[PDB]
Formats: C-alpha cells, sequence, structure tokens
C-alpha cells in the first residue's frame, strides 16, 4: 500500500495512518514534578529587552520565536540569528529551536552555530489531517515542523504526531516539553516566546504577550543555590532540616 | 530510452559528462559518519555537470544533516524542502539522546525548473523498513509525479534501485546496461575498451 498515491487519491496524509501513535516513565514523571520550581514568568519585549537580565545561566532554552509562516510581531531569521543566546547559556546546556518548514530548517543551524552548539537531534512534529482531508519555493505540501535540539559543552523518540491545529491556532504540541523534561537535563529552563497559555512548573516563560510578570533574579537563584545548584530535575529533593 | 539502465563503476573516477543532462538526480551517498566517501570525496564529485534546472534528492543522515546542506550548496543548489521517511513495521507502527523514527532526504533545486507537479505530494512518506539501507520505493512514485516521464539518475543505486526512466550508478551493480543511444554513444568515445579508471 503506497500512502503517498493515496494521498494524491485522497488527501488523507500518509501520517493519517500510522498506529498507536514498561511503563516506569510515570514514577520519572513523578520526579521531575517533585523537583520543579515554582512557573516563573516576564512579559518583556526580547527586540527591545537586553536578555543578560535573565540569570542564572541556564541549562535549557527553548526558543519559539513567532515566524510569518506560522500566520497563513513576527520574527525573521534575520531578528533571531542577532539573539545573543550565547549570552544567557550556561557552558553546558541544551537548545531547542522551533525552526519551521522552510528556510529555517537552514537558518537555524546557522543559529546554533553561531550560539556555540552542536545539532545533535532534529524532532520533527508530523501533523495529521483526520479531520479535513503552498510556498512558492515548495516542492511538496509541508505538513510538519522542525524542532533542532542542540548541545554545548560537553525513552522517547524523535517524532511528535499530533493533528493539524485550527487555521490561527500557533501553538506548539505540549509533548515537547515531555520530550525535553524526560532528558532530565538540569532545573534552569527558559522558554522565549512563550505565552500564558505554555506557562509550566519548572519553566522560566519570557515573552511579549504575557500578561502578568512574578520574575525576580534573586527569588529565581534562590531556587538553585546550593545544596541545589547541580541536580538533574529527575531526582528527589534535599532534605532540609 | 524509458527501460531501466545502469553502470557499474566508481563513483569518485567515472567521467560523468557522458550522460548528459537530468530533469532529476537522486544520491543515497555512503558518508563517513561497505565503502564510504570521506567529506572532501563528496565535496569534490561532479555534481553540477548532471543538471542544468532541475531537483536533487539527497538522504542524509548524523552529521551528513549538515554536511549534505554544504554539498547541496557547494553544487550549486538551494535546499527547499525536506521529505521525512517514517519508518515502520507491516503493521503501521513506527520502528543518542533519541530514538530515531526517520530518514530525512533533502531536496535541492537548480536554476529555475519549468513544468514540474509541485505540491501533488506531501513531505512524509510513511513506509515499512526493509533491508538495511534500503530506501523506500514510494520515493520513486513521488518523483515520477513531480517530474513524469523526464531522464532522472540515482548515485550510490543497488541493483533493486534500477527503474525506468533512471539511469543507476553504482559499484554493486552488475555491469554496463545502457540502451539510451545518445549515451551509448558518448560512451564508446570516451570508453572504448569500457574500463573506467583514474
Ligand atoms: C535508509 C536510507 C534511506 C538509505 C541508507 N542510507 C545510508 C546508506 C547509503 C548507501 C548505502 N550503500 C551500500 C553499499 O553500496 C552503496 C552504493 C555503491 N557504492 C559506491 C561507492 C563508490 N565509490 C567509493 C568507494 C569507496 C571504497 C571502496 C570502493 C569505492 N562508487 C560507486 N558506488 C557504495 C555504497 C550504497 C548504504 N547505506 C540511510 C538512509
Amino acid at each position: 500500500n503506497d500512502y503517498c498515491q493515496h494521498f494524491v487519491d485522497t488527501g488523507h496524509r500518509p501520517q493519517n495512518f500510522i498506529r498507536d501513535v514498561r511503563e516506569l516513565i510515570r514514577l520519572k514523571d513523578e520526579l521531575i514534578a517533585k523537583s520543579n520550581t515554582p512557573p516563573m514568568y516576564l512579559q518583556a519585549d526580547i527586540e527591545a529587552f537586553d536578555i543578560r537580565e535573565l540569570t542564572p545561566k541556564f541549562d535549557v532554552i527553548l526558543l519559539e520565536p513567532p515566524l510569518e509562516e506560522y500566520y497563513r510581531k513576527c520574527w525573521t531569521w534575520d531578528d533571531i540569528m542577532k539573539l545573543e543566546i550565547d549570552e544567557i547559556a550556561a557552558p553546558r546546556s541544551f537548545i531547542f529551536l522551533w525552526c519551521g518548514s522552510g528556510e529555517g530548517l537552514d537558518l537555524g543551524r546557522v543559529c546554533l552555530r553561531k550560539w556555540g552548539y552542536r545539532r545533535c537531534e532534529d524532532i520533527c512534529w508530523i501533523k495529521t489531517n483526520k479531520n479535513n482531508p503552498l510556498d512558492p519555493k515548495a516542492v511538496f505540501q509541508r505538513t510538519k515542523e522542525h524542532c533542532l535540539m542542540g548541545i554545548k559543552g560537553t525513552v522517547d523518540i524523535d517524532l511528535i504526531i499530533t493533528e493539524e491545529p485550527e487555521i490561527g491556532n500557533i501553538e506548539k504540541p505540549v509533548e515537547i516539553f515531555h520530550i525535553i523534561e524526560h532528558f532530565c537535563l538540569g532545573r534552569r529552563r527558559l522558554h522565549l516566546f512563550g505565552r500564558d497559555s505554555t506557562i509550566r512548573p519548572g519553566w522560566l516563560t519570557v515573552g511579549p504577550t504575557l500578561t502578568n510578570s512574578n520574575y525576580n533574579a534573586e527569588t529565581y537563584a534562590s531556587y538553585f543555590s546550593a545544596p541545589n545548584s547541580y541536580l538533574t530535575g529527575c531526582t528527589e529533593e534535599i532534605e532540609r532540616l | 530510452l524509458f527501460p531501466p539502465q545502469w553502470i557499474c563503476c566508481d563513483i569518485r573516477y567515472l567521467d560523468v559528462s557522458i550522460l548528459g543532462k537530468f530533469a532529476v538526480v537522486m544520491a543515497d551517498p555512503p558518508w563517513d559518519i561497505y565503502g564510504t566517501l570521506t567529506d572532501d570525496e563528496m565535496r569534490r564529485l561532479n555534481i553540477p555537470v548532471l543538471q542544468d534546472d532541475g531537483f536533487l534528492f539527497l538522504w542524509v543522515t548524523g552529521r551528513a544533516m549538515e554536511l549534505g546542506r554544504e554539498c547541496l550548496n557547494l553544487w550549486g543548489y538551494e535546499r527547499v524542502d525536506e521529505i521525512i521517511w517514517v519508518k515502520t513495521n507491516q503493521l503501521q507502527r513506527i520502528i543518542h539522546w533519541l530514538n530515531h523514527g526517520k530518514e530525512h532526504c533533502l531536496v535541492g533545486v537548480k536554476g529555475n525548473p519549468q513544468g514540474f507537479n509541485q505540491g501533488l505530494d506531501c513531505d512524509v512518506i510513511v513506509a515499512e523498513v526493509r533491508s538495511t539501507s534500503h530506501k523506500p520505493d514510494e520515493i520513486y512514485g513521488m518523483i515520477e509525479r513531480l517530474s513524469p516521464g523526464t531522464r532522472k539518475i540515482e548515485l550510490f543505486g543497488r541493483p533493486h534501485n534500477v527503474q525506468p526512466n533512471w539511469i543507476t550508478l553504482g559499484n554493486q551493480l552488475d555491469g554496463i546496461h545502457l540502451l539510451d543511444p545518445d549515451v551509448v554513444a558518448r560512451f564508446k568515445q570516451r570508453y572504448p575498451d569500457g574500463i573506467i579508471s583514474k
């Protein structure tokens, strides 16, 4: 059965026919939940904001710039590439960059290298169209988005499959947070261009559309002061008193 | 000439100028990540003579996700799409930091192709895994619908890869099998004794 031919025949994307898409992961999810910091968040216009005010340096950065391709204030790859992400990333740290499906797959890699990362995974968000069976440069209908994982310094699969969201819904699948958190990469987690709707325990969310803020740099740093400076986010809290 | 054609050769050394021009090139290189090519040998492949206007399909994994983009650009292409093949078993279930459920194929464009059927297919293939390193046959159908009837060339193919409208190059093909008279003629003057060396 050729699902490419089938898509040509019917309009049902081949990913509509992927099926089913040890346990133990539930305990790990529970440890993550126990060690998570309180959600912290800050309304900031990132184009005018000195991101060096965001301290301390982060173990994980999730970067979700609002690309114009998402709509059919937008950020171009010119804008994104000029963010000084290297100035707030910890010497050993990770980045997850939503790159879209067009020139971002190239320019996002330039960004990763510019900020000092090397790409170690390419996570594809594959969009089904079970419910509703073109870029001038495009050769094919684009039915997926890429989130690039980068590393600097010294149970999941690289696919997320959900239905294509309604028009104008720009949210990314919350499953990306699950993948990131299951890596147990450390506890200082920054989500740039997040929204009220993406605020989450264990994350600092910074973005222009946030309606409220609670970020205080000293309070935030106090979550990671000794004896908690090196926890992975997947281990029990350290007994106080 | 419509039926399958092929040349057993070392792609590093074949004079590919004898083959003419192609609407589509596909390559599944043995990236240095049996025999492989070094990064320099890949860069030096004479891909630029194979097309004037058309598309290149380039399979990549691991750090060839980046090296393949470098070669694509060096050879004169712009990457304009990226196909992913979701690998399933016979029951449509998906088979370092993450498990890998897919393989990637970069799509490059050179010049200004006219008369291709862009947008008929989507950029996700769902198809069963077969032998080690065997790409899914769906890609030939997508390419045929994109560019029906035109001349195509596959680099680093194996015997199961030979297809009508395609010329297949690779060093585990069985001899030389050419039927297009223009290609036969140019092959004979360039290789009068049938030996492809140096
Ligand atoms: C799963 C998918 C979609 C597919 C698999 N890809 C990875 C991949 C790609 C390719 C292979 N191949 C297997 C073997 O044969 C081939 C083809 C013929 N071939 C040569 C080489 C040569 N010159 C150099 C040379 C060097 C040393 C000695 C002599 C010559 N010239 C001509 N043909 C060697 C390669 C193909 C295997 N896996 C991932 C994505």
